[PDB]
RNA sequence: GACUCGUUCAUACUACAGUGGAUACACCAGAUCCCAUCAGAACUCUGAAGUUAAGCACUGUAAGGCUUGGCUAGUACUGAGGUGGGAGACCGCUCGGGAACACCAGGUGAUGAGUCAG
RNA sequence: GGAGACAUAGCCAGGUGGGGAGUUUGACUGGGGCGGUACAUCUGUUAAAUAUUAACGCAGAUGUCCAAAGACAAGCUCAAAGAGAACAGAAAUCUCUUGUAGACUAAAAGGGGAAAAGCUUGUUUGAUUUCUAUUUUCAGAACAAGUAGAAAACGUGAAAGCGUGGCCUAUCGAUCCUUUAUAUUUGCAAAAUGACGUAAAUUACUUACUACUGUGCAUAUAGAGGUGUCUGAAAAGUUACCACAGGGAUAACUGGCUUGUGGCUGCCAAGCGCUCCUAGCGACGUAGCUUUUUGAUCCUUCGAUGUCGGCUCUUCCUAUCAUUGGGACGCAGAAGUCUCAAAGUGUCGGAUUGUUCACCCGCUAAUAGGGAACGUGAGCUGGGUUUAGACCGUCGUGAGACAGGUUAG
RNA sequence: CAAUGUGAUUUCUGCCCAGUGCUUUGAAUGUCAACUUGAUGAAAUUCAAUCAAGCGCAGGUAAACGGCGGGAGUAACUAUG
RNA sequence: AUACUGACGUGCAAAUCGUUCAUUUCAAUCACGUUUAGGGGCGAAAGACUAAUCGAAAAGCCUAUUAGCUGGUUAUUUUCGAAAGAUCUCUCAGGAUCGCUGGAGUUGAUUAAUAUAAUUUUACCAGGUAGAGAUAAUGAUUAGAGGACAGGGCCUUGACCUAUUCUCAAACUCCCAAUAGGUAAAAAGGGCGAAAUAACUCAAUUUGUAUUUCACUCAUAUUAAAUAAAAUAACUCCAAGUGGGCCAUUUUUGGUAAGCAGAACUGGCGAUGAGGGAUGCUCCUAACGCUUGGAUAAGGUGCCUAAAUAUUCGCUCAUGAGAUCCCAUAAAAGGUGUUGGUUCAUAUGAACUAGCCCUGAAAAUGGAUGGCGCUAAAGCGGAUUACCGAUACCAAGCCAUAAAAAGAA
RNA sequence: UCUUAACCCACUCGUCUUGAAACACGGACCAAGGAGUCUAGCAAAUGUGCAAGUGUAUAUGAUUCUUUAAACAUUUUACGCAUAAUUAAUGUAAUAUGUCCAUUGUAGAUUUGUGCCCCACUUUGCAUACAAUACCGGUAAGCAAAUGCUUUAUUGAGUACGAG
RNA sequence: GAUGUUAGGAGGGCAAAUCCGCCGAAUUUAAGCAUAUAAUUAAGCGGAAGAAAAGAAAAUAACUAUGAUUCCUUUAGUAACG
RNA sequence: CGCGGGGUGGAGCAGCCGGUAGCUCGUCGGGCUCAUAACCCGAAGGUCGUCGGUUCAAAUCCGGCCCCCGCAACC
């Protein structure tokens, strides 16, 4: 007559059944959330490191290379 | 619920700066008999048969949101500004 | 069901006995910010960065801070799956959590226990001990030190 | 000896008493100007005449509270087990964990930074 | 003869129009309908010390209100009690003292809140524009409600700071459609609509150079108008004249669990019983038994277990009404009462009823109480409830309805 | 002639036009369409204006549909009113 | 064609036959001819009749209409193997999307470890239920005592204060568990350093920050606490079935109660069985390829019926004895029946107590410890051994599947 | 092999159903016929061919003319889809050398080396994951004499030496 | 415009697959239903041929333009309608 | 949603026609008749619903709302 109503039965088995899954992204948390200016900033740095970087690379491959 | 009849505010156009606005009630336009719209339910009403267009014959509110239109006095450009929904409302009467 | 965000008031959000407005000046300063793990814990005083029930004595890592602000990664069972939320709650709610405290100590006990056997060139172990079973032992026991026990008659 | 900024936020509270005032605090003296109120009460400003009478510092009291510990009690309570008991209500037992009030005894603070006078 | 450019007829147009047509007549629901809303939500509790959690669970609340009751600062401390002041002791007062919140915080209940989130005052409008990461509900979509920020412009204190509405948990709505804001962005399809604008040139169908160009319509973006059966059909009744698809996933019947209710037995001892608790009783209590009542119920049967009563006819029970043997007595005899072993034996004639039951009259030895699929429809009967005809009343605009009466089936 | 109702004789057939109907009057009358006319605009358009019936107002109508309450005060006892 | 609700009711008959009754000179009856045709006719009106057909004929076609609903839905072996929750739905017999399932692929696993784990360890937390309290607050709430104003007639009765006092709430909270739950345990990282980079920060482009490059170096032969047929793990895809559940213990709400309605945690059943529970979907033991042997489990061992008329100490006689969880009744109340105790009094008198046994103990086909029977038990309570006892378990064989070895004269 | 015996076991099958031996339903018996298909359009999977292309479409050609109703060939530079996207829409649509070259990290298959083999160091660094920057279309904001710009925001079924 | 058994002739009817004209629905679909759909289809009444119909510009384009009809391949499940 | 009309002492209602707001009824008192009574007077009494304005004077007229009930379109 009445249909069900609260019943949580079999799920806690079932969800034992093929485990309870957990996250795996790990590493390096990413874009649009990271703090304004500050990340900015660290890519400003970054381009910064990545420019004497490229100048040491271009500069050490160039001279022996040719 | 009561709004004075002038704010001084952010204008979203032009002027950057808090400046003036004047402060009124929108109250909804009356329907034009040019709309596309208004065409096809014209178009659909024509010969032979009934209709499906705008109707609702079970009305639950007795309530509208009230929307304040809001004129720069600066530059002459207008803004629109919603608000809670109300019975009752007042215009510029105070205490 | 029927479930709006304060719902079990009188259980969780009821405050310890006598706290009322604490809000001394130690209790902001602390400082690890990015990699730190923290606790999210109720204040009486503070509703303007209030977490939801389920947060409510939970752990997890910081992974962003504003003014008085913290974005906080707690682990959050749903159904089949325990998964990663963001939980941005406020200073007053943020404890620092202590699980931190209890590796960084070891570490560094541990650290000067092979400090001290490096010096010796010693082989030996720095791993925790297993609490392990009792081993042989002695006492002298004379007549008065020992007592006879028996059941109690009803009284 | 004193103060300032504090910290923990009653061992730091409250009540009734007593003891203490170099330097200090405060009570105290005045209203032109800065200021503020019906009101120099408070608040602001300007004084420095008196005084420990209070605040303040410290102690005391079959003080109250708070506060630790014992003791209440392996009691109450409790997870898992049992083709255990009990007609039912319920109660033992195995493996484990385990209170609270009352009561009794103790206690009534500790402390970072700076300064000033001895 | 008569009427006559009016009629009439045609085509448009408004009305009238259940005569006729086509269609609608929710869901939850301890059957359905009536009733309610548990259908969108919010609080406390139920909830089993994270979280989750329902019932027509319980205690409730919602569809607002607020230019301040919003914002920030500054100042102050409330309810109450005592002692004083001709007026508030005793219709909303005045003072001092004591006062940890016993006040107050719009409502709604709970949380939170005392140099305040209360109260008073000052100055105010951020109840702003733009954008995220997100949290609640959750599929981890929406909307709605939030949190933490950021790009702006400001407000307030000006001093740190704080402000993206309401102390917190509650105060609400998609797409299509309509409507108004906004743009140095667009379109209306071979072309053009500011403007021969600005220069030159002029033997002209001249040549350059210009960031901002007709009405009307269409967009794009942003709000608002609404969907409370609240993830959003333009929707009333009735059928005992009915048809069909299914249903024991769901009523009316036995049976079954239960035995509240009905029925029956107890224990007790305050009283009643002349005196006397118990010969007979038995309150105020408390314990069982039964299914001979009615419920509660919805397990069984809905591709049919024939739905009342009577008759007939038999068997079984005992909780014994009489009959036998007895015990007790408030048993003088005679009556008669309580009672035990006892189901061996019996338990009627009629009046009135559709009737179980009921209610009389008469006999009698007493005219006991019950079971058997509510004993007994391929045993009957068919009077009643309960097919279609018909009647009166009420109720219904109506069709019709009526565990209303009535006649016929 | 058509449309209805009640249903021999005998006897009587009260009250009520609000409601729903049906129906009647209108130089006072509120509203109410197509067309047409005018105004407006460069045109499209947008507006006004007019003397339809109808409904409404105002009457008539119950052998039209139909229907037929509640109180108070009040008679030399109570009572009824 | 009124009645006999006659006969008949697998007929003589898809309405017959018998008997009864009504009609008979008129609104009469009968024929033949004629008229009106399907939302149509015709109707002294019954939704009547319209060719055995009527609340919309018959024929054919549109048509193989439609259907969240009913029924049916075909060879074998082998393998993996469920759901009866959820969310939205004019939604409660359905659908969709999550969950749980299978296939297919990729990833990396082979190094007895790392990822990893329904787990514990040691750290570290979160709690306000069990519990406990009223002299902590709230709501209650029964009594007296000690005190300095009120009511009644110097007294009494009160209120009111103060110390007290009785009982309280799971919708109250001073305090407060167990269980269950969360975070933690180092090499893609961490240490301590230098140098770099910036448009952030800070007087301070090495003040901090963050990042980077260089260093120096953290246990690990096994280990940064255990334990782990821990990669059978991950991850991606595509698709299925399912969306009604039901049972048990413990906790539990409504309802007198219910094999009633509704849950929580777990395990079952469902979809799954062998042995026991006489018997039986769920209780117990235990989950299954095919066989042989072994030894046991639950459970038994008088006979039915396989093993003991076993041993050992008690208790028990019943004119309805009693006999094993789920399991199919029995209570208050008694008992100069017997058995143990224990408190008391003076080898005796009381009083209690709990074991058995008894009264209390009534019901429908005949009737049920499963039956016979059993009392020097084969009853009830122990204990002591032996034996029998599953497809589980051990050993062996054989079958297939899975994985691993291993191979191109 | 068949056949009774005897001991032990053995309840109408199918069915919807929580639960069927049921007092639930269908089935007197036997034979034959009798039910997940075909087309269209879409998807993933796997096989197969070719590849920045692919598919010969319609159609033409032939000593093709029992089979031949297919098989064969493509003129002695069409169309589908993929080759860059975006968008209401006019439109717009570079990761750049100013050794063919030159995107940045961290894990990570494979390779070089060292000290008749696993190794422990180094060495190179695919795929993929996890990020990072650019840059292109939309939308902002800021500027703005358009090859309209711009640090900075956002958004797209985006792109970063083609995969279909 | 009549009349004629005037003279010479014609039409009528049947059959229907493909073809052409009118007239012309509902089941159905939307899990309901009224617009849309089914469908300018089915039925109905007519007319033809071995094929008919259409056909020699009151066409398309905006190009360096094409140039009666039919048909196939296509555009294209696109513009668009709802 | 856009058109028409009504709100006046305790009740019924005139004034809506810009030179100053009343009249019945029920109440409250008083005359009149030898009666009762009927009759006839005198009293009380209202923000002219809320609000903005036109001048010499405004409930009344212009401006706009609120509460009431008539027409409607929408369909």
């Amino acid at each position: 007559a009445k249909s069900k109503n609260h019943t949580n039965h079999n799920q806690n088995r079932k969800a034992h059944k093929n485990g309870i899954k957990k996250p795996k992204k790990h590493k390096f948390m990413s874009r649009k959330g990271l703090d304004p200016n500050f990340f900015r900033n660290q890519k400003y740095c970054l381009k910064g490191i990545q420019k004497k970087k490229k100048e040491l690379k271009l500069k050490a491959k160039q001279e022996k290379n040719n | 619920v009561n709004v004075p009849k002038t704010r001084k505010t952010y204008c979203s156009n032009k002027c950057k700066k808090h400046t003036m606005h004047k402060v009124s009630q929108y109250k909804k336009g009356k329907e034009r008999l040019s709309s596309l719209g208004r065409r096809r339910y014209d178009m659909k009403q024509k010969g032979f048969g009934g209709q499906t267009k705008p109707v609702f014959k079970k009305k639950a509110k007795t309530t509208k949101k009230i929307v304040l239109k809001l004129e720069c006095t600066k530059c002459k450009k207008k803004r629109f500004q919603t608000m809670k929904r109300c019975k009752t409302f007042e215009m510029g009467a105070d205490k | 069901k029927s479930r709006g965000k304060r719902s079990g008031t009188r259980y969780k959000f009821s405050k310890k006995f006598r706290k009322h407005g604490e809000c001394t000046a130690n209790k902001y300063l602390e400082k690890l910010n990015y990699g730190d793990y923290v606790d999210i814990v109720c204040d009486s005083t503070q509703q303007k960065g209030m977490p939801f029930n389920y947060y409510h004595g939970k752990t997890g890592k910081i992974f962003h801070i504003t003014k008085r602000g913290v974005g906080v990664l707690v682990n959050k069972r749903v159904k089949h799956r325990i998964e990663q939320k963001k939980v941005c709650v406020r200073i007053e709610h943020v404890r620092k959590s202590r699980c931190n405290e209890d590796f960084l100590l070891r570490k560094i006990k541990n650290a000067e226990l092979i400090k001290e056997a490096k010096l010796k060139n010693e082989h030996i172990n720095i791993k925790r001990k297993t609490e392990g079973p009792k081993p042989a032992a002695m006492i002298k026991v004379p007549p008065s030190k020992i007592i006879t026990i028996e059941p109690l008659p009803f009284y």
